[PDB]
């Protein structure tokens, strides 16, 4: 079956280099002109470069062009792309994808047609030493029904973090939002359940804070200050 | 260096009826051979995108036979048969005659229902933004409908930007609702000055944008 | 070979007429792009700035080489590097330290504007394989003094019925000296011998002019 | 444990009939009177040298061996060609196999081809990108060594993929003996039959009657004194 996978992701410092590499299993690699699409994240796709049947490039993207170098090789069923100069504007995914007519068998040469695609890495770019998350409380509002009450995670770097309440059974509720991306680098995010008031003031309500990357599990009891 | 422009920007659609989509460009990508080499793509929520259609209408293969494709010179459109559970991401355009390529922004569609409104929360920093510098404020807006809405942070009627950011959640799968949240940060400087503080909602379901204030020193 | 649109078609080892008639074992087409008249550079047994560092070529190259422009095409990219011909030096690791690669500035300079180039390495008696050029199979005459050319062999004999025990892998057979003896044909797989068409100098048998001008021929 | 490698190794090397002919030709041959390696099988398989194209001789009444790995890096860098026979399939393949060590079961990639009780024989060669085959199975009952006997070496099979190979390593099935020779550029004279098989043939490059035999071109030589060559 035809298999397209890519290599080549990992932090890296901005003004330095990376070379990337998608490798084809599975068809004739030769008659298939062969494109890397970035993905920005959370956001809309992005075409960056391609390579025609001959080994003959076909451009960069406008705002990209003077660094990036794309290459083939036909005899080991590779394609590569070298990458110099980074900027902190280049972090996304990159998927490599494949055309779809086979050339000569209808004008010009065919260059259309994403058809299979492989999973995409994850490279980004950023200057900021590993830090732990700081947990924050969002106590009840104490202002009718059910109010809700939550904790904020701050300050942590790299992805992901993984929040659970009362230690995993609470889950009808629950609400966590994607990590939005900060001043420094170092992101935050938040998550929040909605209580009934009157469960408010004597139960109990615990959110649980898991870090892989810095091996911390963190537990955080919330109640109504006042 | 062609700009392409899609329309609706997004629309709601329910299962069982028709949905119409158009592609808009700056050059009639009509070629020699007269092919127009405009491409259809879709994207699932959490996986790969795939391609839909290619070279104006010719359809795709491995897809079902409820998508069309039609249109020319400038303005294209995408429109399928019968609309179903499985049928919910983002479209794209993607031009194939003068390099480089581009893809469209990008359309939005996801399941409808009935409107519903936002319930509106505010949430002060704690006490341990008091030894610390970092002040931080949290508007929460849950289960409403539809995705517009938009939030003002306000504070003695001075308006503020740009260090105030927000983020939004994915649709619940079981009542199509949505959540959006906004936060503020500052320094320990201005915090501990001004005293009421509030966020402003803006949506069609309310009658008035909502304020929701609180005032410093309880 | 008529079709004269490219820049230089030189053929070395093989006039550009006699290439319709000749099946080769196999052919090798090389690609690359090179700047400049590098073309003479590239010569063999000659050397050259390109030629003694990039792609070499043999003493005795019974092949073909083409050039053309490509400056409707390529106008930093372009890149260049006592080796063996046809080699493939892509150990380009820095060697104290300097660039491995110098690179032609792709511009519209005939001075210095870049340049397509193929060769066409054939081999035409290195193999049993078989590649011609236009022409029409016949119906063989037997045991008539005739000549034929059995897909390159050209020659001359009568061509009797053979049972040459070949084994299933031998093209032809033959004898001391260079002398083919036997063949297997295309097409029907059978052993036809060769035998030479009957010759020997006559003599002339005579009386003396004074006596008779009757004669005998032997 | 070594073994007299009697007269093994004459293949034909050329696709063109002879009869009844002494053909002298100079080619990669199997020097007569060699000392070639044994391996037995008992409670080994490791990687062999390349250096020359390879003489394989196995003996067999189990069918257990399967194959051949070549190549020099091994684990999926380059395509490193392999042979696999097994009860229908006989492929021969240059993937960058992922599999670091004797790949089967008991009990990437740009090429593909698909077609003591008995003494199958091959000798593997590769020169300008074809990498040829040449095999003979022969039926013999004996249980311990290499026979002592002649016979021809059909080629059989050739191979354009052109890469350098230094090592290689033969597989067989999980849950035997063989014998492997190599190859010096000698230059023998075979003596083509009437119906054109080798019955016989003369290394020029071993002792002096055979120096001898090969400047004369013939198998018997009259009593005298014959001049050869020149020390220098
Ligand atoms: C040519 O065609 C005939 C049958 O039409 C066939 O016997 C023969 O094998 C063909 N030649 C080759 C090389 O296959
Ligand atoms: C091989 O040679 C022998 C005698 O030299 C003769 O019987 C025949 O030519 C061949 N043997 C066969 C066909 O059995």
């Amino acid at each position: 079956q035809v298999q397209l996978l890519e290599s080549g992701g990992g932090l890296v410092q901005p003004g330095r280099s990376l070379r990337l590499s998608c490798a084809a299993s599975g068809f004739t690699f030769d008659d298939y002109a062969m494109h890397w699409v970035r993905q920005a994240p959370g956001k809309g796709l992005e075409w960056v470069s391609g390579v025609s049947w001959n080994s003959g490039t076909i451009g960069y993207a406008d705002s990209v062009k003077g660094r990036f170098t794309i290459s083939r090789d036909n005899a080991k069923n590779s394609l590569y792309l070298h990458m110099r100069s980074l900027r902190a504007e280049d972090t996304a995914l990159y998927y490599c994808a494949k055309a779809v007519e086979m050339v000569r068998g209808l004008g010009a040469d065919p260059e259309y047609g994403m058809d299979v695609w492989g999973q995409g890495t994850t490279v980004t770019v950023s200057s900021a030493s590993t830090k732990g998350p700081s947990v924050f409380p969002l106590a009840p509002s104490s202002k009718g029904g059910t109010a809700a009450l939550g904790c904020l995670v701050k300050d942590y770097f790299p992805e992901p973090v993984t929040v659970s309440w009362n230690s995993g059974a609470l889950t009808s509720g629950v609400h966590t939002f994607p990590a939005v991306l900060q001043s420094s680098g170092l992101y935050s995010l938040s998550s929040v359940v909605t209580v009934p008031s009157s469960s408010l003031g004597t139960q109990t309500y615990i959110c649980n804070v898991n870090h892989k990357p810095s091996n911390t599990k963190v537990d955080k009891k919330v109640e109504p200050k006042s | 260096d062609i700009v392409m422009t899609q329309s609706p920007l997004s629309l709601p659609v329910t299962p069982g009826e028709p949905a119409s989509i158009s592609c808009r460009s700056s050059q009639s990508l009509l070629h020699s051979n007269g092919y127009n080499y405009l491409d259809w793509y879709l994207q699932k929520p959490g996986q790969s995108p795939q391609l839909l259609i290619y070279l104006g209408s010719n359809r795709a293969s491995g897809v079902p036979d409820r998508f069309s494709g039609s249109g020319s010179g400038t303005d294209f459109t995408l429109k399928i048969s019968r609309v179903e559970a499985e049928d919910v991401g983002v479209y794209y355009c993607m031009q194939a005659l003068q390099t480089p390529f581009t893809f469209g922004p990008g359309t939005k569609v996801d399941i409808k229902r009935t409107v519903a409104a936002p319930s509106v929360f505010i949430f002060p920093p704690s006490d341990e933004q008091l030894k610390s510098g970092t002040a931080s404020v949290v508007c929460l807006l849950n289960n409403f409908y539809p995705r517009e809405a938009k939030v003002q942070w306000k504070v003695d009627n001075a308006l503020q930007s740009g260090n105030s950011q927000e983020s939004v959640t994915e649709q619940d799968s079981k009542d199509s609702t949505y959540s959006l949240s906004s936060t503020l940060t500052l320094s320990k400087a201005d915090y501990e000055k001004h005293k009421v503080y509030a966020c402003e909602v803006t949506h069609q379901g309310l009658s008035s944008p909502v304020t929701k204030s609180f005032n410093r020193g309880e | 070979y008529n079709s004269a649109s490219f820049s230089t078609f030189k053929c070395y080892g093989v006039s550009p007429t006699k290439l319709n008639d000749l099946c080769f074992t196999n052919v090798y087409a090389d690609s690359f792009v090179i700047r400049g008249d590098e073309v003479r550079q590239i010569a063999p047994g000659q050397t050259g700035k390109i030629a003694d560092y990039n792609y070499k070529l043999p003493d005795d190259f019974t092949g073909c080489v083409i050039a053309w422009n490509s400056n409707n095409l390529d106008s930093y990219n372009y890149l260049y590097r006592n080796l063996k011909p046809f080699e493939r030096d892509i150990s380009t690791e820095i060697y104290n330290c300097y660039f491995p690669l110098q690179s032609y500035g792709f511009q519209p300079t005939v001075g210095y504007q870049p340049y397509r180039v193929v060769v066409l390495s054939f081999e035409l008696l290195h193999a049993p394989a078989t590649v011609c050029g236009p022409k029409k199979s016949t119906n063989l005459v037997k045991n008539k003094c005739v000549n034929f050319n059995f897909n390159g062999l050209t020659g001359t004999g009568v061509l009797t019925e053979s049972n040459k025990k070949f084994l299933p892998f031998q093209q032809f057979g033959r004898d001391i000296a260079d002398t083919t003896d036997a063949v297997r044909d295309p097409q029907t797989l059978e052993i036809l011998d060769i035998t030479p068409c009957s010759f020997g100098g006559v003599s002339v048998i005579t009386p003396g002019t004074n006596t008779s001008n009757q004669v005998a021929v032997l | 444990a070594y073994t007299n490698s009697f007269t093994r190794g004459v293949y034909y090397p050329d696709k063109v009939f002879r009869s009844s002919v002494l053909h002298s030709t100079q080619d990669l041959f199997l020097p007569f009177f060699s000392n070639v390696t044994w391996f037995h099988a008992i409670h080994d398989n490791p990687v062999l040298p390349f250096n020359d194209g390879v003489y394989f001789a196995s003996t067999e009444k189990s069918n257990i061996i399967r194959g051949w790995i070549f190549g020099t890096t091994l684990d999926s860098k380059t395509q490193s060609l392999l042979i696999v026979n097994n009860a229908t399939n006989v492929v021969i393949k240059v993937c960058e196999f992922q599999f670091c060590n004797d790949p089967f079961l008991g009990v990437n990639c740009t090429f593909e081809y698909v077609s003591f009780k008995n003494l199958r024989e091959f000798v593997f060669k590769n020169i300008d990108g074809y990498f040829k085959i040449y095999s003979k199975h022969t039926p013999i009952n004996l249980v311990r060594d290499l026979p002592q006997g002649f016979s021809a070496l059909e080629p059989l099979v050739d191979l354009p993929i052109g890469i350098n190979i230094t090592r290689f390593q033969t597989l067989l099935a999980l849950h035997a003996a063989y014998y492997v020779g190599y190859l010096q550029p000698r230059t023998f004279l075979l003596k083509y039959n009437e119906n054109g098989t080798i019955t016989d043939a003369v290394d020029c490059a071993l002792d002096p009657l055979s120096e001898t035999k090969c400047t004369l071109k013939s198998f018997t030589v009259e009593k005298g004194i014959y001049q050869t060559s020149n020390f220098r």
